[PDB]
DNA sequence: ATCAAAACTGTGCCGCAGTCGGCCGACCTGAGGGTCGCCGGGGTCTGCGGGGGGACCCTCTGGAAAGTGAAGGATAAGTGACGAGCGGAGACGGGATGGCGAACAGACACAAACACACAAGAGGTGAATGTTAGGACTGTTGCAGAT
DNA sequence: ATCTGCAACAGTCCTAACATTCACCTCTTGTGTGTTTGTGTCTGTTCGCCATCCCGTCTCCGCTCGTCACTTATCCTTCACTTTCCAGAGGGTCCCCCCGCAGACCCCGGCGACCCTCAGGTCGGCCGACTGCGGCACAGTTTTGAT
């Protein structure tokens, strides 16, 4: 019950930023609110929740604290930030200088939204070519600047520029790169000479980590270093199923909620705009194939039980074998593509079942990958079958990335499926027209969730997003799946924290946290391959049932080489017995 | 008076010669060449074994140090068959009595 | 009108600046990829330290510098200026690294 | 009884080189602090291999010269014509040894 | 198709043509042929093979997987080419 | 058991005579390490370090710096002739060469 | 609290002799490492030569005279002359003056 | 008649054949011995010499000079010649490392 | 005769016989004097090291093992004159 | 295409040098046992390298073109190599004074290993705390080249 | 051959990595004190070998004359490397996300030094006697160079 103790500590060390220049008793010690939006916020108006967040951030400036906006994707973060800046211009009259840091994939949109919502403010961009930047350097040493856009790399590359300026208020963006404490940008921001205030701005809280340490317990508020650098482990030790996690450390969870009420703010998309219809998170499961079978453990039995850190190598055989391409020549030395040689991975039989029949229904399909050699092999097959697709990677140099949205989003675009990488794009796909997502392998993070789901969950789609997820029988990819998903449902606590991080009907963290504990109790209650079943759970309605059964009746008069190649026979037991 | 003994590898060189060619004789000058050759390769291999001893912070020359010194000093095919003869001799020495 | 040097003067100013400086002249990441390739030709599991890659880079760059000096001596002695493969083979035979 | 003192260490491994003499030299030559047990056996096997190889290659070369006795000329031809032995003994000159019959090709008309 | 590592540039070619040319300019060479580049890549390949073979022999003796600074310094010390700086 | 001068301070040296004695004594260079042996060898090592640092300090002054770098040791070692003969196998790291071009490669006086 | 295990170099002694021969000169760290390897290299050469002479005379003791002969064999010319002079001076001072 | 004066070069080739067949010493023993006793007289006065020591020096220095003339012939074929010259010996001792 | 012709006792045809063993087909006129200089420097080095060992053992006879140890530390090993 | 020197074979038989019982001398490996130092080992804390990928910023390489200085071949005068002959001279295999220093044989002292306690020199670590080398701005001119 | 060109070379804040010095914390570890062998030291005797002579011998260096095929210097042609320029792209940083591995400390049994006797393997000088080899003669083959 260290809540009163840390509130006495914030009662002590609140006036650090004041003099130098209950948990409500720091964030609600002053009561001054302005609800009407400022004057020069031209080009539209706010919603109600944007006004409420504006009110909270004015309260943050009045409380002289370093706050965090952490609301959801598609809720106007940039416009709330520029509303804060034009309030601090107009009413607070300090009128500068305002550092902002955004990613390079967003700075065009940020400088564009400066033109709509605040034309009177003086804004400076930063880009390549120091030949261009030398004039802006001499301009910004002169003092005529309020809003200074920049990006991550120009912080360290303009260390001298930012050293020779005394700021007032910075507001940075994209917190999931700030999520590392010993990062180079985080170390330069520690040795930055922080002026007064800073705000992270993330659509995503804690993801594949311990709780919200990196920023919200060390970086953003500098008292929380000297208070909770030791109790990080003591309040992360909840995570041993009934007595620890549910009986006694429910109070530890509630103390985390109580200490993460005043500093944060989080609103939900279904609660205000709700323009997204739905999401249908379905999963299936594949099985092993020829080299992936019981033969594969002999490969580990004579390499290890040899390629280093085999967990990276074990994922290659469950995505698709002969990415090595040394054993491809042991099956197909002529390197000519044909049936049941590409199709010797178990997910790929499911592909040439499902993909021609969603082609029979006409859904626009986002196909995700890690490990871009799998993307190359999928390219080779998807030219072997000749059905239309497009590719995006990390090598597209952003020009064809910005261009390719029109090539995919033509109103009669006969490109239906669409290859992607999960990491790729950097929240810059900005797509809405596709309506089915299938996924080969799963990341270590739920940022695959809160990005690649949101590539169709954003504004502009009215279909029913049917998500599928692939996994084989008894692979290591299963323990990636269960490990990441169920031991990183810790973000469920923060997505429940948001609903009282908002206007806070105070029954939330008891009653609807128990409704969250419905999920926390059917975690392991859910513990302990069909054509018609998968064909139903891909479909939507009865005229898709009609065309799938019509495909069934068309291949009923026909029979449908076999379904999956096996360990042919002696080549598999001769493959990896001569290597090592 | 009785002269102090000069000890060398003469009869051992001559014995290997009578294994590999039963009719050939060796000279005296060539016997001294083979003697100095054996002293030379012994000084090389035991010097390298002692360098491996002092590098690995260890105080005991073992068969592993003699094998690593052989792999370093002798090249190529000679290194391979020398390690072969060594493993054969040490396993026959430990095994049989 | 274009101020083109007569051929040779760029070579002489390069010779003076690279004898005056002392950095490493081969790019670190392709040299490291070469070293890890050649180590993969022996024992397929290995690992290095950054000081070991810089050790091999110091050794190979100082070796090639000494070899190119002796190649320049052999190519001067053949009444030439252009060094050639027979000059490199002569330096590495008279030195005795080949035969 | 006095137990049957026999079976020298050269007899057990099947070596001709004196393993006791090699072990005495490895001890009192101040190489390391304490010589092992397999060490002189391994080392005498290596030296027996090298002497067997060189006397093999010289006895091939005394046959070629029609003479039933190995001379330093024969040891020179054997060592400097085997490539690996040349690269092993490349620093070493052999007394009364001569050189090889090797004329440069571009000298003869 | 385009999936192969056969359609990719091999790794000895990363010792680039101006890098060899710069080594020769430090060496004093005023004018270089066009075949010096290929011959020097062969010479560098053989030299690194010898040094790395001796360093991996030291490493596999010491029952470890990590080639270190001292292992390469010892391989260079018995190579002849003694190196200073990187270890006692 | 009075106060104890170190053996280096007795011998009038700077290099640690006891440390050179134990390095000889544990390196297995002989059975018996003498008494004059670490004193004599520490004096030789002090002389060689004195000569190297003397010449490197002169070349450090001549490039107008006050700090001795590997380039400075490379110039001192390869510009003393007896040190060129002694250290003639050694590669000094970050060394560089002596700046020295042949007289055939230099241009003519006629143009 | 791990107490990084001591590796004992000649760094402070090189620095002390440097502050004798040049009263106001500093030394870079990689140059200190080079002089460290230099002192270990010359020590191992001279001790190895005294080892070979202890074997060759059929004796078992490294003394002042075996180090003197190792100096005269490894060091060239003027260096060897002055190093033998320095050594004889230091040993007679150590033996005579206590 | 005409006395058969050989074409110049063929006598050099038959000498190359007979001195690569034979194996004796080529510098005569007493002149080489007086040389060695001079060069030892540079250092110490009352020295003495086993015949094995003098013949050891003779085997060593003749092997050194035969190796030097082999590498000198390589350099003087490299300069598109046959005649060896003093620049060839100085070049061979410069590449090998004995001079500079 | 009078220590004039010591190195001159390395005769012109003996230098020619060494050069014929080396493979040389045709010889200049200054090869002779340069080879005399080369031989003298090499023997100065070897006899300096052999006299250093002989002084060290407190004896007055430069022997074959002293020459072999001098040549061995020179870098040129000598087989056949002592174990 | 035929005569001409000459070097490799073939023969004889002789000087010496390996070689082989041998015989016996002597010293130094073998083993069977006592005992303690070394190293493999199985376990925790800690920091760095691996292995698939992303994002972004630039200098550095790369392809190509115009040009011109070096390489190299064809010729031709120059001459310093080689070859043969022949008259002395120093090297060489033989053999013997003569003396000297190198190699063994013995007693005995100092000199060095070993063990023991300690405190004082030496190694890590912040930590200011400078502070002195790189990173550019103006500015000057020393060396190379188009008219 | 003056003028333009241009790139290396100096002044001058500036910031920051990086020596540098307290400082004091262990904390190793070199030093003082004390037996204990034992390895070197001096003497002292002999003999194997090295220097020093002659000494005939004889073949090999040294000179000298002829002669010519090689070195070297012109001169021409040809082409291949150099320098500049524009564009793109891979090195250089950073970041992701997890694992695994070397290094650094603790008990503990495996084994190699340690004496101590024992016998027989190796060595060395003669002695036997044995065949491999040269050393100055004495025939038949195969390269070289002019008609
Ligand atoms: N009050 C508003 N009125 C009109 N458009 C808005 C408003 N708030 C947000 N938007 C839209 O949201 C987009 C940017 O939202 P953003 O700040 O990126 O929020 P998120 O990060 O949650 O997507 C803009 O294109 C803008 O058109």
């Amino acid at each position: 019950l260290l809540d009163q103790t840390k509130d006495t500590r914030i009662t002590h060390l609140l006036r650090q930023t004041n003099a130098f220049l209950d948990y409500y008793n720091v964030a609600h010690r002053i009561k001054e609110d302005i609800k009407k939006q400022p004057s020069i916020l031209v080009g539209g108006t706010l919603k109600d929740y944007q006004i409420k967040g504006l009110q909270w951030m004015v309260s943050l400036f009045n409380n002289h604290l370093n706050g965090i906006l952490a609301d959801e994707m598609g809720l106007g973060k940039t416009i709330q930030t520029i509303s804060l800046l034009t309030y601090l211009y107009e009413m607070k009259n300090i009128r500068g200088p305002y550092l902002v840091i955004v990613p390079l994939s967003t700075l065009s949109n940020w400088s564009s939204e400066f033109a709509k919502w605040a034309p009177t403010l003086r804004t400076i961009s930063f880009k390549g070519s120091p030949n261009e930047r030398k004039a802006k350097q001499a301009k910004i040493r002169a003092g005529e600047f309020d809003v200074v856009l920049t990006t991550f790399e120009y912080i360290i590359k303009e260390r001298a520029l930012l050293s020779k300026v005394k700021w007032v208020h910075m507001i940075i963006d994209e917190g999931h790169r700030m999520k590392n404490a010993q990062s180079k940008l985080s170390l330069t921001l520690n040795t930055h000479y922080h002026a007064d205030y800073r705000l992270i701005l993330t659509g995503t809280p804690l993801q594949n980590n311990l709780p919200e340490l990196w920023a919200l317990l060390n970086f953003v508020l500098p008292k929380i270093f000297n208070s909770v650098k030791s109790f990080d482990e003591w309040f992360n030790t909840p995570f041993d199923k009934i007595e620890l996690s549910e009986e006694e450390t429910l109070l530890v969870i509630r103390r985390l909620h109580k200490v993460l009420r005043p500093f944060l703010l989080r609103r939900l998309k279904k609660d205000v705009e709700k323009e997204l219809p739905d999401k249908v998170e379905k999963v299936v499961k594949c099985k092993m194939s020829a080299l992936q079978q019981i033969m594969y453990q002999q490969m580990l039995k004579y390499r290890r039980l040899g390629f280093n850190n085999q967990i990276m190598q074990l994922k290659k055989i469950c995505n698709h074998p002969f990415v090595f391409e040394e054993v491809e020549d042991q099956i197909n030395p002529t390197r000519e593509t044909n049936d049941d040689i590409w199709r010797v991975a178990g997910k790929f039989e499911l592909l040439d079942r499902i993909l021609p029949k969603l082609k029979a229904t006409g859904h626009r399909v986002l196909i995700f990958f890690q490990m871009t050699q799998i993307m190359d092999i999928m390219e080779d097959f998807l030219r072997y079958i000749n059905i239309k697709y497009l590719r995006l990677d990390g090598h597209t140099k952003s020009d064809e990335r910005s261009e390719l949205l029109r090539l995919f989003n033509a109103p009669d675009s006969e490109y239906l499926c669409f290859i992607l990488s999960t990491r790729a794009g950097g929240l810059g796909l900005n797509l809405q027209t596709a309506d089915t997502v299938i996924i080969f392998d799963t990341d270590w993070n739920p940022h695959q969730d809160l990005q690649a789901q949101d590539r169709a969950h954003r504004i502009g789609q009215k279909n029913e997003v049917r998500i599928l997820r692939l996994i084989t029988t008894n692979s290591v990819e299963e323990v990636i799946l269960e490990r990441a998903y169920k031991k990183l449902d810790i973000d469920g606590k923060v997505i429940q924290a948001g609903k009282f991080d908002n206007k806070s009907t105070s029954e939330e963290q008891e009653a609807l946290l128990r409704s969250l504990l419905d999920a926390e109790e059917e975690r392991r209650k859910k513990r302990e391959l069909k054509d018609s079943e998968i064909n139903e759970i891909l479909a939507r309605n009865d005229e898709e049932m009609a065309v799938l059964t019509r495909m069934d009746e068309d291949r009923s008069k026909k029979e449908e080489k076999s379904r999956l190649l096996e360990k042919k026979r002696e080549e598999s037991e001769s493959a990896a017995v001569y290597n090592g | 008076r009785r002269k102090t003994r000069k000890e060398s590898y003469a009869i051992y060189v001559y014995k290997v010669l009578k294994q590999v060619h039963p009719d050939t004789g060796i000279s005296s000058k060539a016997m001294s060449i083979m003697n100095s050759f054996v002293n030379d390769v012994f000084e090389r291999i035991a010097g390298e074994a002692s360098r491996l001893a002092h590098y690995n912070k260890r105080s005991t020359i073992t068969s592993r140090e003699i094998q690593t010194a052989v792999r370093l000093l002798l090249p190529g095919e000679l290194a391979k068959h020398a390690v072969s003869e060594g493993t054969k001799a040490v396993t026959k020495y430990t095994s049989a009595k | 009108k274009p101020h083109r040097y007569r051929p040779g003067t760029v070579a002489l100013r390069e010779i003076r600046r690279y004898q005056k400086s002392t950095e490493l002249l081969i790019r670190k990441l392709p040299f490291q990829r070469l070293v890890r390739e050649i180590a993969q030709d022996f024992k397929t599991d290995l690992r290095f330290q950054s000081s070991a890659v810089m050790a091999l880079q110091e050794a190979s760059e100082a070796y090639l510098v000494a070899l190119f000096e002796d190649t320049n001596l052999a190519a001067i002695h053949a009444k030439r200026v252009t060094i050639m493969p027979k000059d490199i083979q002569l330096a590495r035979r008279i030195r005795g690294e080949r035969a | 009884k006095t137990r049957a003192k026999a079976k020298t260490r050269s007899s057990r491994a099947g070596l001709q080189f004196p393993v006791g003499r090699v072990h005495r030299l490895l001890r009192k030559g101040n190489y390391a602090e304490r010589v092992g047990a397999g060490a002189p056996v391994y080392l005498a096997a290596v030296l027996e291999y090298l002497t067997a190889e060189i006397l093999e290659l010289a006895g091939n070369a005394a046959r070629d010269n029609k003479k039933t006795r190995i001379i330093p000329r024969h040891l020179q031809l054997a060592v400097r014509n085997d490539e690996e032995l040349n690269k092993l003994l490349g620093r070493v000159t052999i007394a009364q040894g001569g050189v090889l019959p090797n004329i440069q090709s571009v000298l003869l008309p | 198709a385009k999936r192969h590592r056969k359609v990719l540039r091999d790794n000895i070619q990363g010792i680039t043509k101006p890098a060899i040319r710069r080594l020769a300019r430090r060496g004093g060479v005023k004018r270089i042929s066009g075949l010096i580049y290929e011959e020097t890549r062969g010479v560098l390949k053989v030299f690194l093979e010898n040094v790395i073979r001796d360093a991996v022999t030291y490493t596999e003796h010491a029952k470890r997987k990590t080639v270190t600074a001292m292992d390469v310094v010892y391989a260079l010390k018995r190579q002849g080419r003694t190196l200073y700086g990187f270890g006692g």
